């Protein structure tokens, strides 16, 4: 499954430096390096990486068909 | 509170099993099917304590007295949930303040493996490096598919939060309390049952189980929810309900 994050929270840095807080049951993101759950069935799991960029926000623009 | 009828003998992944019925405040959250989700303990005849993050309802059932969940024969008590009070400082996405508190319709029944864990005082002082226990139903290896049927028990260090911040960094919140690293980890199942250090002789609740490494690694440490922290809003909700 290719990558994507909705809420994506750059911060104060150049480059950029941006933080994903998408909750993710059983498993992070698959390009995620770093990931954490909670120990509970199912976990609920977070990316806490540090990427210079943004995924594509996983959820479509629906935005391109009315004129 | 705080002193197992059944003495555990201590010489999860990388546990050991538990000598039966020596954790007598833990107890089983399942849903209506009868499947293990979570973990809880036993405070009082009548409250439970557990993780928010468990998401139990009122249609989830309180198990007590289990040693092997897939006996038939063992004297256990399913108890029905009247109320839940999840803590309503627990952010779902910074997994802080995670504690919920179940109110039994009916009380247990207390007995040699049935029982309470004391709570600390807000004021307690845990060291960094002292070694308590944790214990539940979850996995001994984050690649199954299986958690045991057996409650597995673990001993590991506490960790200073600031050391804990180099492993996970502004993640960790003064109402979290991190411990492991040490070649055990809790894992998913885990959640909301104990962390346990022996305060003058009686095991006293000091953390929940809450969250850590999406793999359980053995290196890196547990992360609960630091019972001192919470311990007013658990003493002040129980007596006004």
């Amino acid at each position: 499954s290719k990558p994507c994050c909705d809420q994506c929270a750059c911060t104060k840095s150049n480059p950029p430096q941006c933080r994903c807080s998408d909750l993710r049951l059983n498993s992070c993101h698959s390009a995620c390096k770093s990931c954490i759950c909670t120990f509970s069935i199912p976990p609920q799991c977070f990316c806490v990486d540090i990427t210079d960029f943004c995924y594509e926000p996983c959820k479509p623009s629906e935005d391109d068909k009315e004129n | 509170c705080g002193v197992p009828a059944i003495q555990p003998v201590l010489s999860i992944v990388n546990g050991e099993e538990a000598v039966p019925g020596s954790w007598p405040w833990q107890v089983s959250l399942q849903d209506k099917t009868g499947f293990h989700f979570c973990g809880g303990s036993l405070i009082n005849e009548n409250w439970v304590v557990t993780a928010a993050h468990c998401g139990v309802t009122t249609s989830d059932v309180v198990v007590a007295g289990e040693f092997d969940q897939g006996s038939s024969s063992e004297k256990i008590q399913k108890l029905k949930i009247a109320k839940v009070f999840k803590n309503s400082k627990y952010n779902s996405l910074t997994i802080n303040n995670d504690i919920t508190l179940l109110k039994l319709s009916t009380a247990a029944s207390f007995s040699q493996t049935v029982s309470a864990v004391c709570l600390p005082s807000a004021s307690d002082d845990f060291a960094a490096g002292t070694t308590c226990v944790t214990t539940g139903w979850g996995l001994t290896r984050y690649t199954n598919a299986n958690t045991p049927d057996r409650l597995q028990q673990a001993s590991l260090p506490l960790l200073s939060n600031t050391n804990c911040k180099k492993y996970w960094g502004t993640k960790i919140k003064d109402a979290m309390i991190c411990a492991g690293a040490s070649g055990v980890s809790s894992c998913m199942g885990d959640s909301g049952g104990p962390l346990v250090c022996k305060k003058n002789g009686a095991w006293t609740l000091v953390g929940i189980v809450s969250w850590g490494s999406s793999t359980c690694s053995t290196s890196t440490p547990g992360v609960y929810a630091r019972v001192t922290a919470l311990v007013n809003w658990v003493q002040q909700t129980l007596a006004a309900n």
